[PDB]
């Protein structure tokens, strides 16, 4: 596999957060105009890109055997029975 | 204030007020003709200066900043608030429509 892994594992055995100051960040976004506008421009612009599904590589993977029409419908149309596509994308 | 005159004597208040109104109406070019002034008996003219002036209220850029902030929060280009040249105006409508709405 990778002999070094047992050592790399000990350099950072568990993730840690980086968004310190979460409260003041939510205040800023809720109160400071230029942050609100630029963030909304980025989110609202990225959310409206369509996804195209191409050919299938032969390699095995986790999400095995899903028919293309289903994956297309999930990505482009309906992620799950309860939430739209746009809200899902903007959340992500 | 237009002028300041000063004495160490004490002056009859009613006549002093009359004299102020005479000087005020006479010296202004709109009302009156006279312009030289001769002071006697020791009335002194006191030089003075405008101790605080309207010139230091140069608000103009700060309020402009606030207008930009408001205009930016909705996301409408300033060319739509002004009107510019053709090359400015015709693409800016498409900018406003496609990005914001």
């Amino acid at each position: 596999l990778n002999p070094g892994q047992r050592i790399i594992r000990d350099m950072e055995p568990v993730s840690h957060r980086t968004n310190r100051k979460p409260f003041t960040t939510g205040q800023a976004y809720s109160k400071i105009e230029i942050l609100n506008r630029t963030a909304n421009m980025v989110i609202d612009s990225a959310a409206e890109c369509s996804y195209t599904v191409g050919d299938k590589y032969n390699i095995v993977t986790y999400a095995n055997g899903v028919k293309t029409k289903t994956l297309d419908t999930l990505l482009n149309v309906r992620p799950n029975p309860f939430m739209d596509i746009s809200t899902f994308r903007r959340l992500v | 204030i237009g002028l300041i005159l000063e004495t160490d004597e004490i002056l009859n208040k009613k006549l002093r007020e009359r004299k102020q109104e005479e000087l005020q109406l006479d010296y202004n070019p709109s009302t009156g003709q006279s312009s030289v002034l001769i002071l006697d008996g020791g009335m002194k003219a006191k030089p003075y200066s405008q101790i605080s002036s309207f010139k230091d209220l140069d608000f103009k850029e700060d309020i402009a900043g606030f207008n930009k902030s408001i205009c930016l929060a909705f996301g409408v280009p300033q060319v739509l608030i002004d009107g510019g040249n053709n090359a400015n105006i015709r693409p800016n409508i498409e900018l406003f429509y496609y990005m914001t709405i």
